[PDB]
């Protein structure tokens, strides 16, 4: 039972690196993501072969 | 004159951190066995390999006992390794410029906009003060102390 549906996005890590021989250990990359929902409703129709004459 | 301190020659060795961007401070001290008088480049202490300043603060005790005193100090960044006893090294006017500290034994901080713009290296350089002008009456077993806040693998 639901109304929405939501899927991620993983994007790609984008800092900057650490070159020599300083220290990492505390500069580290944060993940980020993204997110969409699809919303559900109901679609309905009718036809009437209508009349008896 | 090279006036070296405990740090400098190694007997005391400097504290450096471990995880990057953290903050890390000794006291760097000497007591002055005799009275400064100017070209004394004392290395008070060394900034270890990777790293730069970001607070200094720097204390003296009455370094002059003369009515309007001259005694002047100024601190930076030494050019050879540490622990070299060689007179041809030159001090710097990078964490302090022509600083009256020692006038009157008060406590000031680093104020020059140059102190927290120094730039990495990947060897051990020495931080030493130098007396620019030399004071009207020396005091004799008076302390010159630093306070070093240096961070580690900044970018």
């Amino acid at each position: 039972a639901g109304d929405r549906v939501s899927f991620d996005l993983s994007v790609r890590l984008r800092g900057q690196p650490t070159f020599g021989d300083d220290r990492v250990e505390g500069k580290e990359e944060n993940l980020k993501f993204y997110t969409d929902e699809v919303i559900i409703d109901q679609v309905r129709h009718s036809v009437s072969a209508g009349g008896r004459m | 004159a090279l006036i070296q301190s405990d740090f400098a020659q190694g007997i005391r060795m400097t504290p450096v951190p471990d995880c990057a961007g953290d903050v890390t401070a000794c006291r760097f001290d000497i007591t002055l066995k005799n009275a400064p008088a100017a070209g004394d480049i004392i290395e008070l202490g060394v900034l270890p390999g990777n790293a730069v300043p970001v607070e200094a603060i720097l204390d003296v005790d009455d370094l002059d006992t003369g009515g309007a005193p001259t005694i002047t100090l100024d601190v930076g960044i030494m050019s050879g390794p540490v622990g070299k006893n060689d007179p041809a090294r030159t001090c710097g006017n990078e964490l302090f410029a022509a600083s009256t500290v020692g006038q009157a034994g008060g406590v000031v901080r680093a104020t020059a906009s140059s102190a927290f713009r120094i730039q990495k290296a990947e060897d051990h350089r020495s931080v030493g003060v130098k007396v620019a002008a030399g004071p009207a009456t020396g005091a004799a077993g008076k302390t010159i102390a630093l306070i070093l806040f240096y961070v580690q693998g900044t970018s």
